[PDB]
C-alpha cells in the first residue's frame, strides 16, 4: 500500500517521484521492492525509503524510468559507472544505451 | 531598486567548478540532514 | 489556487505565483494551473515528477520569458529534455 | 545500531546500512561499527576526505570499483582504502 | 553595521571573509561598498556581478597584500581586469608586464 | 573545553574535524587556536569557527593535519599556491614537501 509519491533515500540524497515510476519496467529490482504483494522495507530516521546506493547517479536513474531514455551532461565522466547502477536496478535497454 | 523580487530571486548561487569541484559530483537531489 | 503555489519537483520545494505557472498558453504547467487530478505529497504540495534541480532555470524563464544561463553550463541538453517535458516551445529554441 | 547508520564523513553526510560497513572483517569501518564519535546532528562521524568516501562506500557494496573516465585522484583514494584498511580495493588501485 | 564575517555571492560563487578583510585597501571598490543600499542575492548574500573564478585572488590579495598565482596561468590579462574593476592600483601592477 | 568534532568553516567551505587532528601539529596556527582553554575565536553566523583562508586549499592542508603526508591529485595546477597557504598555518614540513 504506498502512496502515490514515495519519498526516497539514496545514500543520504533524498528523492520524491510517483510509485508508478519506480514499477515502470518489469522484472527490475525497483519492481521488486515497490510492487504491492509496504512496512518490511529499509527506512531511514524520517521514515523515507532508503535505496543504499551512490546517490549521485541515481538521479539518472529516475530521468530513465520517467523517459525510457536518459540526456547525460555535454561532458560527463561517469558513464561506465551509470552502468553499473543500471545492472544493479536491473535495467536492460539503459545498459545497452551506455554501453558503446 | 537593485533589492526587489525579480532581481533578488534571479541570483542564484551555484558552485563553480573550482579544483576537486570541477571533476567530483555536486549534484544529486536534495540533501538529507 | 493559492496566490503562492507549493511545489514539489523530484523532492525540491519551490515557492512561485500562480501567474508564473500559466503565463505560457499552452505549455503544460499551463494545463495544469489554469483555473477550470493533481497528485500532491505528505505536506500537501503539487507534485512534478521531474529533475528537481533543473527546474530552476525553467522557473526563470516562466517568469521573465528569458534565461541567462552560467558560462560553464554542464547540462544544456538535459535542460532542452526538460523543456520539452513541460512544452515550452520558444525556450527548446533558444537552447537550440 | 539501526539498519540505515547515519555517517558524516569529514563534512559530506552519507547514508548506509549497518551491513555494508561491517562487511570485510578487520577493517577500521569494521572495527568502529562491530558492537563512538558523533556530529551535532547525531551522525557517526568518520575524519576523513568525504569526497573520496563515496568510492570507498561503492566497493563495499560492490567489492569493485568503476572509477570516472580521466579521474584525477587514483593516488589520493588509494590513500583513502589503506586507512580504512581495505587490501583488496587498495589492490585494484595499483598499476 | 556590518557583521563580523560577512556572506559575499560573486558571480553564483558563495565568500565569506572578515569585515577587516574588505576594507584592507582604503579607497578601493570594495572599500568603498563596506565602509560605515547594497544588492544582496537571493539567500541574503551581498552579491557582486564579478567572475567568480578570478575573485579567489582578488579575495587573497586583500588578505596577504600578496598573490600567488596558479602554475602556468596564462590568464593574468583577464585578471588584471578584475583587478582595474576593483580598483587595487598596486595589484595592477604586478599583473602588469 | 572543545567537542570531539569540531565544525570548520573556511573562507565559505565548511569542513569537519576532530579537535585532536586540529593540535596534532604543535605550535602550529590551528593548534594555537584550539589548544588552551580560551574566553574570542571568530565565528559565523551558524557557530561554526571561521578560517578566512582559502577555502579549497584548505581540503588538503586538513587531510596533511591528519596523516602528516598528502597526496595531491593528477596534474595538480596550484602547487605553489598550497605552499603558500601551508606557510599561513606554519607547518613547516609540509613547505618543505611542495618545494620541489
Ligand atoms: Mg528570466
Amino acid at each position: 500500500m504506498f502512496p502515490e509519491v514515495v519519498e526516497l533515500n539514496v545514500g543520504g540524497q533524498v528523492y520524491f517521484t510517483r510509485h508508478s515510476t519506480l514499477i515502470s519496467i518489469p522484472h527490475s529490482l525497483l519492481w521488486k521492492m515497490f510492487s504491492p504483494k509496504a512496512n518490511d522495507l529499509a527506512k531511514d530516521s524520517k521514515g523515507r525509503f532508503f535505496i543504499d546506493r551512490d546517490g549521485f547517479l541515481f538521479r539518472y536513474i529516475l530521468d530513465y524510468l520517467r523517459d525510457r531514455q536518459v540526456v547525460l551532461p555535454d561532458h560527463f565522466p561517469e558513464k561506465g559507472r551509470l552502468k553499473r547502477e543500471a545492472e544493479y536496478f536491473q535495467l536492460p535497454d539503459l545498459v545497452k544505451l551506455l554501453t558503446p | 531598486d537593485i533589492n526587489s523580487p525579480e532581481h533578488i530571486q534571479r541570483r542564484l548561487s551555484l558552485q563553480l567548478p573550482i579544483l576537486h569541484h570541477a571533476y567530483l559530483p555536486s549534484i544529486g537531489g536534495v540533501d538529507a540532514s
